[PDB]
RNA sequence: GUAAAGCGCACGCAGGCGGUUUGUUAAGUCAGAUGUGAAAUCCCCGGGCUCAACCUGGGAACUGCAUCUGAUACUGGCAAG
RNA sequence: CGGCCCCCUGGACGAAGACUGACGCUCAGGUGCGAAAGCGUGGGGAGCAAACAGGAUUAGAUACCCUGGUAGUCCACGCCGUAAACGAUGUCGACUUGGAGGUUGUGCCCUUGAGGCGUGGCUUCCGGAGCUAACGCGUUAAGUCGACCGCCUGGGGAGUAC
RNA sequence: UAACCGUAGGGGAACCUGCGGUUGGAUCA
């Protein structure tokens, strides 16, 4: 959005899923693609690309196993006016461990397990189940 | 509300109103007994019950219920208020202790001796 | 609103170049005119409120621009407020 | 073996020309200590006749929960109508921690260790299903690897 | 540029605020159903049918509508499955218990003409009894082969076959319906935003359904 | 929305929030460490009164404040866009 | 906010474009605008009409009905700030099937036409997913989200007392 | 005498009447 560009990413992804869409598109961003990269390895998204050397536009591909979709849970937490910063011993564990939790570390964007395995903390980004 | 709207004017409490004039945070209070009434209950019930105005030690006057199947108080006898209001009797949110001070206590009662005025019957 | 022979006129007086109808120095100044000119209009009628709403708009809108200059080039601010006899 | 359980039964009425008639309802949950359940709800002019229907209707239209070691894989969360129910799995040792409906629906689904709570309306007719919908969503730790493995 | 060029749009401005993310864009009185939002639905649904068909399940095609009745069997009956091209009885999915009872007198009614057991009773009687077939063999004649609730229900228009879908979501029987602009897709777990009408739209997809189902079980 | 609850409507100061890129900073933040966080409570493991209550060793914790050395993804500051 | 005309003036929208370069969103307090009724001074006053007066109705009729009729309704200027001031739904932004229609701009099409195909603004009705306690809302959301603000915490007493 | 809100006046009392708004008005107005 014009105020919360990251929160929009999640919404556009979840809104697409519900509508059984194929691919979601929206303006890119260092953090955005960075986040989009994680869900990739996590198998939450098929692939992802962008267009524009001056006018970048993210391109994500939704995913679904059977009748229902894959990403059946995606919400934010560390939003503006109410940001969240956890330690290496406070990091959340989405769905008892199954779901992932994106968190920006001094090393870069990671997941609840990722950063933990490292032994460092960062500003939580969102919960993906 | 929102964090901002909370930081300003948070969540207010609620001064618990303890329905009891003879407060002073006490289990009971001593009285003097102004008189002995026999007022009638509300609309749902009938039969005249026994009550009595009490001049609590703290001045705070108030009518207390005189439960039990047998009254025996006087217009000067000293009783002890306890609590527990009564529906049928409005304004009467108290009861005179049975078997204490210058009062008496139920007679011939063999059940629920603790309550009322009775302590181990004729055996 | 404003006459072309005036709008397209002033633009060529504050623009740091040519046909820069965007430049704050320009737009901002362009606002003072339509404002000062209307003050003579509002002097009459008065009760005409729906027109003042727009008047106030361009006024605050003008200020929103002045604050910007101060937060982009201190000089340009004090360098323009004079040419327009602003601040009063 | 299927284990039925009578949640509760209300009377309910109906005013008409002549006067006013009544017809008890009753709700029943059935299942096995494996991972299958499904409540039932039937009416009747007789206390026993009612439960008879609900039971039949119960055995059918069941469900299959992704239970693990006598408990839930993770703290699921379901809601329905005005009933907000949140269930959470606990290690062996803790009995079934639930009020009414929930406590029952689980004592037949194969649940042994949990600790829920009814937030919204305590209506049995709903809290009973608000729970079933919870487990009905319970994502098992399996398949997830396939849901995004390839 | 493919066959999906026959159900472009339908149902004027009556629409339904819910059916929006599937609207190509209103134009010339009525709107259009974004086919690009239909392509995934075009198969996603069929995929499950193809998958379930392999499980040797059941499929009931509901299409009481005239322009779909006579032209629905060839996709269901011929393909040997289940369908109801008439007044969907009240309970043929929930109160099936008592409904099946009607099927019996229908079957045993059939056997009457089967053998010489038809030349029984006055010539008039046979007539009074034969009428039952007309109704029975019609309202159930295409469901008699269902010895138990199905496993998935594919209904044409989501509006007309309203009650049909209802009972379904009450028994746990998945529903694959080809809704429409004025349709209420909230009851369909597998929406197929297409022209609920159009003599061609119905046939193509309807027949296309049995296609995947046909070899669904390999 | 109809249950209690959108100010009759605007403009707007303070306040809260802030599109995209690169560099930079290292304040927030994260990591490590050093202080300090009284003892006793609480908790874990273990001791002694015949058991328990009780008494008791060591640890855990005291979620905090400060300082130092870093890390630079995100928020913030500065510069050019 | 409705006759026609002139003068002064605000906002909205489209299109080729050209320009500035985050200058933005919200906003307690603050300032301003506010139906009608009402108030002050001075005008005006056809119709209508609180008050008031007759006639009728009725058990009664301080009403409905009928015959009259003053303030008021109208103008100027100042005050009062309320309304079921209602979409009973705060402002701003991004997403999410469809159908029929209205109104206004623009591109295009043997522009040969009433016309046909798009592409923006505002707006009606139906309705899908979803949401909802239900009614119902449904791309102008009461759906999915984000930023800021106002507000609610049982009924009576009471929007009353001080 | 559709009701209610505002505002005004009047009357034993609910309430009546005027002006504006509302549908939280029945019947095809």
């Amino acid at each position: 959005s014009m105020q919360d560009p990251i929160a929009d990413m999640l919404t556009r992804i979840r809104n697409g899923q519900a509508a059984n869409k194929a691919a979601v598109t929206m303006p890119s961003s260092k953090l955005k693609v960075a986040i989009a990269n994680v869900l990739k390895e996590e198998g939450f998204i098929e692939d992802f690309k962008v267009e524009g050397d001056t006018k970048p536009e993210l391109e994500l591909t939704l995913k679904y196993f059977q009748g229902k979709a894959v990403v059946e849970s995606i919400q934010r937490v560390s939003r503006p006016g109410l940001r969240i910063y956890k330690r290496k011993d406070e990091l959340p564990k989405v769905m008892a461990g199954l779901g992932i939790a994106v968190v920006s570390t001094s090393k870069g964007v990671m997941t609840d397990r990722a950063a933990r395995q490292a032994g460092l903390g960062g500003e939580i980004i969102c919960y993906v189940a | 509300a929102t964090v901002n709207q909370l930081v300003r004017k948070p969540r207010a409490r609620k001064v618990a109103k303890s329905n009891v004039p003879a407060l002073e945070a006490c289990p009971q209070k001593r009285g003097v007994c102004t008189r002995v009434y026999t007022t009638t209950p509300k609309k749902p019930n009938s039969a005249l019950r026994k009550v009595c105005r009490v001049r609590l030690t703290n001045g705070f006057e108030v009518t207390s219920y005189i439960g039990g199947e047998g009254h025996n108080l006087q217009e000067h006898s000293v009783i002890l208020i306890r609590g527990g209001r009564v529906k049928d009797l409005p304004g009467v949110r108290y009861h005179t202790v049975r078997g204490a001070l210058d009062c008496s206590g139920v007679k011939d009662r063999k059940q629920a001796r603790s309550k009322y005025g009775v302590k181990r019957p004729k055996a | 609103s404003l006459s072309t022979e005036a709008t397209a006129k002033i633009v060529s007086e504050f623009g740091r170049d040519a046909n820069d109808t965007g430049s704050t120095e320009v737009q901002v100044a362009l606002l003072t005119a339509q404002i000062n000119h209307l003050q003579g209009h509002f002097a009459e009628h008065k009760k005409d409120h729906h027109s003042r709403r727009g008047l106030l708009r361009m006024v605050s809108q003008r200020r929103k621009l002045l604050d910007y200059l101060k937060r982009k080039d201190v000089a340009r601010y004090t360098r323009l407020i004079e040419r327009l006899g602003l601040r009063r | 073996e299927l284990q039925e359980k009578l949640i509760a039964v209300n009377r309910v009425s109906k005013t008409v020309k002549g006067g006013r008639i009544f017809s008890f309802t009753a709700l029943t949950v059935v299942g096995d200590g494996n991972g299958r359940v499904g409540f039932g709800y039937g009416k009747a002019r007789e206390v026993p006749a009612a439960i008879q229907k609900a039971m039949e209707k119960a055995r059918r239209n069941m469900i299959n929960v992704a239970l693990n070691n006598g408990t839930l894989q993770h703290p699921v969360k379901g809601v329905h109508t005005g009933s907000r129910v949140f269930m959470q799995p606990a290690s062996e040792g803790t009995g079934i921690i639930a009020g009414g409906a929930m406590r029952a629906v689980l004592e037949v689904a194969g649940v042994h260790n949990v600790l829920a709570k009814a937030y919204g309306s305590t209506n049995p007719i709903n809290v009973v299903r608000a729970t079933i919908d919870g487990l009905e969503n319970m994502n098992s730790p399996e398949m997830v690897a396939a849901k995004r493995g390839k | 540029m493919l066959k999906a060029g026959v159900h472009f749009g339908h149902q004027t401005r009556y629409w339904n605020p819910k059916m929006k993310p599937f609207i190509f864009g209103a134009r010339n009185k009525v709107h259009i159903i974004n086919l690009e939002k239909t392509v995934p639905m075009f198969n996603e649904a069929l995929a499950e049918l193809n998958k379930i068909a392999s499980r040797k399940g059941k499929i009931l095609f509901v299409g009481t509508k005239r322009a779909a009745s006579e032209a629905v069997k060839d996709a269901a009956l011929s393909c040997d499955q289940f369908f109801v091209n008439h007044r969907w009885l009240g309970g043929m999915l929930t109160n099936w218990k008592t409904v099946r009872q009607s099927i019996k007198r229908l079957k045993d009614l059939e056997t009457q003409s089967q053998d010489g057991t038809f030349d029984k009773l006055t010539k008039k009687e046979a007539l009074m009894r034969t009428r039952e077939l007309e109704k029975l063999e019609n309202s159930l004649g295409g469901i008699k082969d269902m010895g138990g609730l199905p496993d998935a229900l594919f209904v044409i228009d989501a509006d007309h076959e309203h009650i049909a879908i209802k009972e379904a979501n009450n028994l746990g029987i998945p529903v694959f319906a080809i809704v429409d602009t004025n349709s209420d897709p909230d009851g369909v777990d597998f929406v197929i935003p297409g022209n609920d009408d159009a003599i061609r739209a119905v046939t193509l997809y309807l027949g296309a359904v049995a296609a995947t189902v046909r070899e669904g079980r390999s």
